[PDB]
């Protein structure tokens, strides 16, 4: 995982995470996605355990515990694509998508 | 002006005079001799503009597209992917690729 983004597909999983200067995401044990320093959170603390944040393929950002139940999601939704969930260095957490141009250096094109 | 971060070019944000993105070995340079060149993944990749300019910049605009000008604005290289008016984001991700996503759908604040 980058340290200050999230892509479609991946997943933060429980105290993991994203980091740009003072700006510190986590998401927590106690189920609470914090922004510190950020003045947001999710507000879902004690909501579940082993809680995970995952970013679908209309760029919602998802909360889900354990067992894989939905916790909390940002409702935001848009096309089926590739989506990244950035932490700007202003402080705010954003989801850009979906993906309109790719430099492929593993490839010759 | 937005703080810069090492892996990500936002919307309105200048790279040149070998100014660069870098995440682990790769890096996405706007080189002083007019080239944008990725170092790293397998190949590497570049714009292939040695010498079409001088005094080069790289932008990315807010419909996605990213492009290099001289110092008389005139286009050297671009990335041809203008989409929907909004906040865009250039990721130099862990993984070598360099993607363009946008617009943004979804903020903390
Ligand atoms: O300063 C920002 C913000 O702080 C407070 O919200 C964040 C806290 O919300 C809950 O209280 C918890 O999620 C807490 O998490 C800590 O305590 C947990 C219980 O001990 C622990 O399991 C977690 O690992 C973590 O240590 C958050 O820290 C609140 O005061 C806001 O008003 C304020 O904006
Ligand atoms: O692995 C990336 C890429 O490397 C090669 O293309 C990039 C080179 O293209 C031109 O030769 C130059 O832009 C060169 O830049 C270096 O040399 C310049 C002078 O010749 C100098 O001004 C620059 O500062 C820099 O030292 C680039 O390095 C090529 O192998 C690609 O296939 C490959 O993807």
């Amino acid at each position: 995982l980058g340290t200050n983004y999230l892509l479609s597909g991946q997943t933060l999983n429980t105290d993991g995470h994203l980091k740009n200067g003072d700006f510190d995401l986590v998401m927590q044990n106690d189920c609470n996605l914090v922004l510190y320093n950020g003045n947001w959170q999710s507000n879902t603390a004690n909501n579940g355990r082993d809680c995970k944040l995952t970013l679908t393929d209309y760029g919602e950002l998802v909360i889900k515990n354990g067992d894989g139940s939905t916790v909390w999601r940002s409702r935001a939704k848009s096309v089926k694509g590739n989506y990244a969930a950035v932490l700007h260095p202003d402080g705010r957490l954003v989801v850009f998508g979906p993906s309109v141009f790719k430099i492929d250096p593993w490839v010759p094109g | 002006n937005i703080p810069f971060t090492d892996n990500l070019l936002f919307s309105g944000q200048v790279l040149y005079g070998d100014g660069r993105l870098t995440a682990k070995n790769h890096q996405l340079v706007m080189q002083g001799d007019c080239n944008l060149v990725l170092y790293g993944g397998k190949y590497g990749w570049q714009s292939n503009t040695h010498g079409n300019g001088e005094h080069c910049f790289l932008r990315l605009n807010h419909k996605g597209e990213l492009i290099i000008k001289d110092d008389d604005f005139k286009t050297i290289w671009s990335s041809n992917s203008s989409s929907k008016q909004g906040d865009y984001v250039l990721i130099l991700r862990d993984d070598g690729f360099a993607v363009i996503y946008g617009p943004a759908i979804w903020e903390t604040s």
